[PDB]
């Protein structure tokens, strides 16, 4: 999973 | 594809969606992750000392339109990744739309996760109040001001790996074959430089698992990350167990689950049962929702792969509708 600010 | 149309690629099980962008003259194709949660356009360059060998690297020497810049930049994302480098200027082609003299940020250093992923860099689609370097105009700012788009909008379709993946971004237009019924206008709060909305409530069957809460629409975040209490409340509805790391273990058989329904501005938006499971690794399924120590939620791909969004930067506002599937 990503979590871009 | 039509003007401003960008076909996306679904990486893994809806982990991320990336499109091809041509930068420079004559120009090279780059695979960027389109992110509504950030506003910096950065790419892997030949100045980079810890970049992936699989990444495509922007080479200033081969762009007859490169203009050097004296400023440096550094960024740090919510999942802990980062990158840093120098600023520059060049032309960017976004679906046939040639943005002249866009500030591009060339990476000198990048986090390993960047180095090992499918991306050459990121395309930031949040407001310009959060650009890491002051005075930098985002791509959407330049499309508008250069008259490349007549309406200050982008239509977003994110597909599901289970149905073949894909996706599509349309700059300055939208596509009604991709959604069903009528669009619902929802006002945006961009005071923090994000695409912020208010969800009136969340229900599972007949239970109100949550009351109004604020969330940001982030195409660059995989899951639906919710405040601790909301998160725990949802989990109890599905019998999910906390892994202690922001994730939950849920049953792999979702055939018995009810959709997580969001009441946004009078209409119903959902997270269909299939979507409640992010990934299955060696028989254990990780749920499509997680938790963070924030007061607002991060409405990521788990939600977006289920609802079509028309991002209007001008008002600002968004129009949403359930995916046609």
């Amino acid at each position: 999973p990503f979590h871009x600010l | 594809a039509g003007v401003g149309t960008v076909p996306m690629t679904d990486y893994g099980n809806d982990i991320e969606y990336y499109g091809q962008v041509t930068i420079g003259t004559p120009g090279k194709k780059f695979n960027l992750d389109f992110d509504t949660g950030s506003s910096d356009l950065w790419i892997a360059s030949t100045l980079c000392t810890n970049c992936g060998s699989g990444q495509t690297k922007y080479d200033p020497n081969q762009s007859s339109t490169y203009q050097a810049d004296g400023r440096t930049w550094s960024i740090s994302y919510g999942d802990g990744s980062s990158a840093s480098g120098i600023l520059a200027k060049d032309n960017v082609n976004l679906g046939g739309l040639l943005i002249k003299g866009q500030t591009i940020e060339l990476a000198k250093r990048e986090a390993a996760s960047f180095a090992s992923g499918p991306n050459d860099g990121l395309l930031g689609l949040g407001f310009d109040t959060i650009t890491t370097v002051r005075g930098v105009k985002t791509p959407m700012d330049n499309l508008i001001s250069q008259g490349l788009i007549s309406r200050p909008i982008f239509g977003v379709y994110l597909g599901k790996a289970k149905n073949g993946g894909g996706g599509e971004y349309i700059f300055g237009g939208y596509d009604s074959t991709k959604f069903k019924g009528s669009l619902t206008t929802v006002p945006i709060d961009n005071s923090r430089g994000w695409w912020g909305i208010t969800v009136d409530r969340a229900t599972v069957g007949t239970s109100t698992v949550a009351s109004s809460f604020d969330g940001i629409l982030d195409t660059g975040t995989t899951l639906l990350i919710l405040p601790n209490n909301i998160a725990a409340s949802v989990a109890r509805a599905y019998g999910a167990s906390d892994n202690g790391d922001g994730t939950y273990t849920i049953s792999c058989d979702t055939s018995a689950f009810k959709p997580l329904v969001f009441s946004i501005n009078g209409a119903s938006f959902q997270v269909s049962p299939d979507s409640l499971v992010f990934e299955e690794f060696q028989g254990q399924c990780i749920a499509g929702f997680g938790y963070g120590n924030w007061g607002f939620a991060i409405i990521g791909d788990t939600f977006l792969k289920n609802n079509y969004v028309v991002f209007n930067q001008g008002v600002p506002e968004v129009q949403i509708a359930p995916v046609a599937e």
